[PDB]
Order: structure tokens, then C-alpha cells, then sequence
């Protein structure tokens, strides 16, 4: 049920390099949260 | 969302109400023209600016008030915070004053908003939904309960999808994410280190880009989303079908074939090829369905009237299940005129000439 967690592996079953991207996106969030 | 507490004065047809909601299952039972679905359009107001039966905010004062003035005093809980609304609505004067506060552990209250357009939009942002979705889903007016299985299939998935998922959220993520793509786009248009570094940026921007892509093209994650929270919903109210229809009917959602569609031993069926009463039996699950998967998110279940519909047996089959949600913690309200279906229930709200009895 989580959209973010679900995310996360939508992306690892697409994406090879999903390690970066999944990187990236924790930042934002992290960013968003905190703001 | 837990409602706790709704005051109400000169709204539509009541004329002073205090009442504190319980979590399990109230039932709202009085007459034609009692006040009922006044009580459940004044939470939808107090919320969201907005009732069911007016276009104008100032048609939902109650026209006998001598000062012509309506107020509303409505206090829920979520996520572990509790909040009150405030409004005051005078047709005479055309003004509508509007206040949302967190109530403290101390029980004291602070303003978080103030006026009814940052009321609505920081109401949006705490319940995670907008009003369309409230009523829809898990909060369902008289003589809609079948609207949402009806609905089109574009209108289908914004509206499921919606409970789920913040666009608050996902709006400043979009925003904050262009933002760093674009410092990077006019960083990089201004040796081993040098050579390095243009790369690193280049390749941040190109990774930004394919995570905004992912992420908010409709037709990547969003699409898939959508499709998980209908599987979990669905599967659901399969199962009530299952027990309510003893195996006869079946549901599944397809989005070129127009929506909800219904398979009758098999055959399908267009959600609003059913009778009046199958579609009330149906949305009911459906909706039943959607209170317990969005428990945590909407933590409100209130159907107006649904139940006329229903023949003797469905009524009693329907009345039989619903009472099984008795043992969950979600505030759970029943509102009818009806006797047959109020018998059913133990606990009770009366309702007569405006106020309760
Ligand atoms: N602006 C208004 N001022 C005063 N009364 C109103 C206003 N709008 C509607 N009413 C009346 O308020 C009364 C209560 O309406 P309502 O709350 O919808 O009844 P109910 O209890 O839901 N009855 P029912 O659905 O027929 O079983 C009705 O007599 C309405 O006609
Ligand atoms: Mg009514």
C-alpha cells in the first residue's frame, strides 16, 4: 500500500542501474520531509 | 479521519446539535425531513467547504435562523493529531469565516489556518484526499451510493488512486526535483577534475530526469499504482460478493470495456446493467471494501440511506455483514428512515424536527 515502497521495487524490476536513482530519490524525499 | 465531535447551529435543517461519535457503528435513524442527512452534509462542509444538495454556501443556512447565521464546530482526529474546525456562514451579510486548529495534549488550541480557502487546502493536505474522493469512497450521500461503481473509468482511478496516495507530497517532490534539475542545467552551462566534474553533474541532471519520468509520467509508476490499489480493493469485494451472493457475482475493473464490470454467473454485465437493488448490494461491498483497505488513511465510514433498495433478504444479508465491522476501530455511521434495517443495530442516534432525541 505504501506508494514509495512500491516505487522502490517498480523500479528495481525496470531499471539495472535502480541503485542510483533509488539514491536520489531518498535525498528528495529527505528534503521534502525536513522542509 | 476519526470524527469526535460535531456541533452544529441553523445548518439546512438543524437547529442546534451536539453530538460525540464512537468508533463500531452508530446508527442515524429519524423521519423524512428530521435533520439526518443535514448531520452528514455539515461534517462534509465543516471539512471541505462544500455540502451535497447546494451550489452556494450560503443556501446551507438554515432560513428559519433569526440572525441568519450558521455555525459549525467539528473535531477528528488523524494520524495520532486532533483538530478542530471552525466556520460561520451568514447568508444575510454574505460573509463565511473559517478557522482549522490543532488541539494540544494541554487541550489547548492553536490556528493552523484561517479563512475557508487555506481551511480547505490544509484539511486536503492532513486527510490526504480531495471532497470528490471523500464522497465516493467511504462517505456516501443519499441516493449516490452507486456513483462510484457507475462512474467512468478515468473518474474510477482518480478517485481510488487518490485515497492512497499525497499530491501534497508528490506536488513538492515534483517541485523540488525541477528545481535541481534546473540549477544543474545552468550550472553546467557555465583537466582530470574539471572533466569529472561536468560528468557527474551531467549525469545527475540525466538520472533526475529519468526519476522525474518514472515517478510522474501518468504512464509508468502512477498507471501501476493505480492498478495494485485496485487488485487490493477488488480482491476485497470479491469476497463479500462471494458470501453476500452465495458465488453468483463477480466484479473486475476494465478500463475499455467502461469501468466496474460485473460478470453474473460468468456473463458480463455493466456495473449499471444491474437492478437498483444488485447495484446497492454491490457498491455497499465495494465500499466496505475500501473503509477497511484505507483504514490508517480514512478511518470514517458513513453511508446515507443506502439500504431502500435492498428486498427483505438482501437487506438482512447486508446488515449481517456490516455489523462484522463493528470490531474495527473506524468511526462507522448508518443513516436511515428505515426500521427494518435500524432494528438490526444495537446502538442508535435519534433524530426528530432538528434535533436529537
Ligand atoms: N436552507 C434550509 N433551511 C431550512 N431548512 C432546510 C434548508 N434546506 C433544506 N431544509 C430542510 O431541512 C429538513 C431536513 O432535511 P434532511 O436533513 O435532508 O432530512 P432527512 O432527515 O435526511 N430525511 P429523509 O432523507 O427524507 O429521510 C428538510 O425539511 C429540508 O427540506
Ligand atoms: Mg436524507
Amino acid at each position: 500500500l505504501d506508494y514509495f515502497e512500491l516505487f522502490k521495487e517498480y523500479l528495481k524490476k525496470r531499471e539495472e542501474n535502480h541503485e542510483k536513482l533509488l539514491k536520489i530519490l531518498d535525498e528528495l524525499l529527505d528534503e521534502v520531509k525536513k522542509s | 479521519m476519526r470524527p469526535e465531535r460535531l456541533t452544529v447551529r441553523n445548518f439546512l435543517g438543524l437547529k442546534n446539535v451536539d453530538i460525540e461519535f464512537q468508533s463500531g457503528i452508530t446508527v442515524v435513524e429519524g423521519p423524512n425531513g428530521a435533520g439526518k442527512s443535514s448531520l452528514f452534509e455539515a461534517i462534509s462542509f465543516a471539512l471541505f467547504g462544500n455540502g451535497i444538495r447546494y451550489p452556494n454556501s450560503y443556501d446551507y443556512v438554515n432560513r428559519n435562523a433569526v440572525d441568519g447565521t450558521a455555525r459549525l464546530v467539528f473535531q477528528f482526529e488523524r494520524g495520532g493529531k486532533r483538530y478542530e474546525i471552525i466556520r460561520e456562514i451568514n447568508a444575510l451579510q454574505r460573509k463565511h469565516n473559517a478557522k482549522l486548529s490543532e488541539i494540544l495534549e494541554n487541550g489547548k488550541k492553536a490556528a493552523i489556518a484561517a479563512k475557508p480557502t487555506s481551511v480547505k487546502q490544509e484539511v486536503e493536505k492532513i486527510l490526504g484526499i480531495e471532497h470528490r474522493t471523500f464522497i465516493r469512497t467511504v462517505f456516501l450521500p443519499q441516493g449516490e451510493i452507486d456513483k462510484l461503481l457507475i462512474s467512468p473509468p478515468s473518474e474510477i482511478t482518480e478517485i481510488i488512486s487518490d485515497v492512497f496516495q499525497s499530491k501534497e507530497t508528490l506536488e513538492k517532490l515534483e517541485k523540488l526535483l525541477k528545481e535541481k534539475m534546473k540549477k544543474l542545467e545552468n550550472e553546467i552551462s557555465s583537466g582530470g577534475s574539471l572533466e569529472k566534474k561536468l560528468k557527474e553533474m551531467s549525469d545527475e541532471y540525466n538520472n533526475l530526469d529519468l526519476l522525474r519520468k518514472y515517478l510522474f509520467d501518468k504512464s509508468n509508476f502512477s498507471r501501476y499504482f493505480t492498478g495494485r490499489v485496485l487488485e487490493a480493493v477488488l480482491k476485497r469485494t470479491k469476497a463479500y460478493l462471494d458470501i453476500l451472493t452465495n458465488g453468483r457475482f463477480d466484479i473486475d475493473f476494465d478500463d475499455e470495456k467502461g469501468g466496474f464490470i460485473i460478470k453474473d454467473w460468468g456473463i458480463e454485465r455493466p456495473a449499471r446493467g444491474l437492478s437498483g437493488g444488485e447495484r446497492a448490494l454491490i457498491s455497499i461491498s465495494l465500499a466496505m471494501s475500501l473503509a477497511e483497505v484505507a483504514s490508517g488513511r480514512l478511518d470514517a465510514f458513513f453511508i446515507d440511506e443506502g439500504f431502500s433498495s435492498l428486498d427483505t433478504e438482501n437487506k438482512e444479508k447486508i446488515a449481517s455483514v456490516l455489523k462484522e465491522l463493528e470490531r474495527l476501530n473506524k468511526v462507522i455511521v448508518f443513516i436511515t428512515h428505515d426500521r427494518e434495517f435500524s432494528e438490526a443495530f444495537d446502538r442508535k442516534l435519534r433524530i426528530t424536527g432538528g434535533v436529537v432525541v
